[PDB]
């Protein structure tokens, strides 16, 4: 009756499966983003960081759609992030990028799987749809 | 925005104004939200009519004057003299006409309806305001803070609170507002000082003993060891000048002070201490999401100014909330002002700049909008 | 029985005691389930120590008194206290010793275990009890209904009911509680009435609140349109004094209040009103036996002693159920007091005088027979 | 939906129920005590005044129990009547006659359902516990 245990090493498994997607996936998003931030030359060693603000992902979406979107306060705290990432949920709403678990905090905090999430639903919908210019 | 339209962000809590622009890290107009009138007559030809002396200069003839709060814990008691305080704010430190620009104001929640429209409306019309925007104290607390999760406990000089949030989210029903601030305590302080002989019956010497609590009157970390070494005074004991040059000895009159915000029996209510009162908020918060409201119990405000305070908390809410886990409490640096400060980038952000209310929605509209744009 | 051994039905609900022999009409005790404990000192040589004032007494001394029910929604908080009321109950109402007399108590179903068999223990115990019943509420309630078919309501002044029934048998997964009564709408009628600028801080004015509410505070028929009207003070507002002697007015705020039963939003949270909670045990029920539910909706409690309750009921259930049958609700009167008539008229019977816990029944057998008794 | 007015007659019958108690109730009392504070020659017409000074329940209790209690001062004055019903409740406290609402202003006020309440819970401490000699 051990399913229990075979629950623990499968888990690790799912996600070791996720990982070996999400990182390639990553590296499919940088060299993505380095291929367009560079126009603003910003370099990708680290989604989870460097758009980690919002306003670094404005600036991608600024370049992906050759637009301007709005810049507002920025900082050490939490509101100033979380609103930085709220333009850009307004540009990603815009572009239909759902709030299926695809955040503002998710964004501030560097979530593995939804910064990822959020950013390779924007490959989805900029080879699909028109985040581009 | 900043020196343009400009909002402006005045915190009209009790006790003190703190105003500035928009995007201003410094409310460069702080003073005491006072209105100074005569009591005695003075029979001279060519002297200050001066009727009304209006916040900080009342600081200076206190004698004469009768100190008087326009605004009694978040409720506006005089509206004109809440006008003085205003206008004196707006064209003697801001210096400017708020007919261009949005004034944010501050005020306390859990507030009747009159305190919202009416600050408000002498705003929207005796002043012109093309916007504004009355905001609750400490969520701009939390804004200078920065953060959205756990419960901030703003004690300004009139009104405690206990305001919890998460990730945004606030918890109305778990919101406690309580009267046990710097208004209340140098109430307690006068009754527990005359016991040395000192009575100060002029709201003249209630601000320069509340200034002694201020500098003096800690609080007690654990409170009846540090009476039971108020029999022997060693450091307890200090001494006081006055403007006039008399000199006070206080000893444990000075812990016991801000006690009252920890043990209002001392004042004689049912009120239980600050600590109870946010722990009462978790009582009334999500098993998953209380978690998250201890380890995050911010403070604010120029009661909480005081020494003791915070590891006082971090021992209590140990003693009261589930121990196995962590209660840190975070008290930043300029607590009585990040209400302001927090507000003054509040204004900074453009989707709070669509959260205004503007002059014609006022006018038109209501003033029930007001409730409709602040809660 | 009836002063002979005389079973006396003891209705320990929560706010209120209802009290007398088997077979009476009428709890001659009826009382606050409260402690009076004074919280000010007084220096005065010949007064009543009085320490522990108990129920109604502590109605006269509220300023000084904490009232404290000992009971909190069925579950017994204070035990000793209990004791009071309930000593208070035999000594100086009924006025006579337990001690020969069967108890038949009252008690909230959905019961944690201790308040089962403790509430016995301490009549077994401290008290002697040569017989006993600790009984649901809701049943009995019935029993003064008279009836055995539909589900009654009991909202008492802790716990809203919905209690299903047909031809004798219950169905007990059909069975639910609720928070949702007099104690919860007080709480909701403090947070919203101080949006006027009145604030009651004091359990005393809390029962003054409540003492409002139970007569001003209807259920609005219709709710948002009573608000709508609510925009024109016309009949909405009414005056209402104070012991002190100071005037009210409460307009909208009468039916809002108890509109926190029907819509639990108000309060904030998950529950439902009361019809979806009744409505909700029917569709736990029986595709046969569901019909007789319908048009069968039986009131209990002190908390449904308000007007526009049950014509709210048969629209929203209307609402809610097949309106293609009829849904009657019968809401008798002394329906605050149906709960302690029927049990009154419980121990009346015969067949009931054999369904005693008897003493040595508690004693060597066990405190779990008392579940074994009362299910 | 008239549990109201049928409340304003229930509980004029809850007290009516109480007040055929509580009268004959103080008959069996009033004979009682009658047979008691009849040998220091006091009779009662009346428990709610005569006993109402609170020496006068002391009278009884120096009868019943066959002992002595301390006369404190009496006059007019509320003091001097509260004084000394604290004396009764000092020698009935001492025989664990409780306060719960059986006071020293019940029996100075003369409260009909306390005064008798407390010393009807005499009488059930008196053929129950040892208020008597």
């Amino acid at each position: 009756n051990d399913s229990s245990s075979a629950r623990l090493f499968e888990r690790s498994r799912i996600k070791a499966l996720a990982d070996e997607r999400e990182a390639v996936q990553k590296k499919t998003f940088t060299k993505w983003v380095n291929s367009h931030l560079a126009r603003v030359t910003c370099r990708v060693g680290d989604l989870y960081s460097d758009l980690r603000d919002g306003r670094n992902l404005l600036r991608l979406l600024e370049v992906l759609s050759g637009e301007i979107l709005p810049k507002p306060t920025k900082g050490r705290m939490r509101i100033h992030c979380l609103e930085n990432v709220d333009k850009a949920l307004q540009f990603l709403k815009e572009q239909k990028v759902h709030l299926e678990n695809m955040g503002s905090h998710d964004i501030v905090d560097g979530n593995h799987r939804l910064t990822l999430g959020l950013v390779w639903t924007i490959i989805l919908r900029f080879q699909i749809q028109d985040i581009s210019v | 925005m900043d020196d343009d339209i400009a909002a402006l962000v005045v915190d009209n809590g009790s006790g003190m104004c703190k105003a500035g622009f928009a995007g201003d890290d410094a409310p460069r107009a702080v003073f005491p939200s006072i209105v100074g009138r005569p009591r005695h007559q003075g029979v001279m030809v060519g002297m200050g009519q001066k009727d009304s002396y209006v916040g900080d200069e009342a600081q200076s003839k206190r004698g004469i004057l009768t100190l008087k709060y326009p605004i009694e814990h978040g409720i506006v008691t005089n509206w004109d003299d809440m006008e003085k305080i205003w206008h004196h704010t707006f064209y003697n430190e801001l210096r400017v006409a708020p007919e261009e620009h949005p004034v944010l104001l501050t005020e306390a929640p859990l507030n009747p309806k009159a305190n919202r429209e009416k600050m408000t409306q002498i705003m929207f019309e005796t002043f012109n305001t093309p916007a504004m925007y009355v905001a609750i104290q400490a969520v701009l607390s939390l804004y200078a803070s920065g953060r959205t999760t756990g419960i901030v406990m703003d004690s300004g000089d009139g009104v405690t609170h206990t305001v919890p949030i998460y990730e945004g989210y606030a918890l109305p029903h778990a919101i406690l507002r309580l009267d046990l601030a710097g208004r209340d305590l140098t109430d307690y302080l006068m009754k527990i000082l005359t016991e040395r002989g000192y009575s100060f019956t002029t709201t003249a010497e209630r601000e320069i003993v509340r200034d002694i609590k201020e500098k003096l009157c800690y609080v007690a970390l654990d409170f009846e060891q540090e009476m039971a070494t108020a029999a022997s005074s060693s450091s307890l004991e200090k001494s006081y000048e006055l403007p006039d040059g008399q000199v006070i000895t206080i000893g444990n009159e000075r812990f016991r002070c801000p006690e009252a915000l920890f043990q209002p029996s001392f004042l004689g209510m049912e009120s239980c201490g600050i600590h109870e009162t946010t722990f009462n908020s978790i009582m009334k918060c999500d098993v998953d999401i209380r978690k998250d409201l201890y380890a995050n119990t911010v403070l604010s405000g120029g009661t909480t100014m005081y020494p003791g305070i915070a590891d006082r908390m971090q021992k209590e809410i140990t003693a009261l909330a589930p121990s196995t886990m962590k209660i840190k409490i975070i008290a930043p640096p300029e607590r009585k002002y990040s209400v302001w400060i927090g507000g003054s980038i509040l204004a900074s952000l453009s989707t709070f700049q669509q959260m205004w209310i503007s002059k014609q929605e006022y006018d038109e509209s209501g003033p029930s909008i007001v409730h409709r744009k602040c809660f």
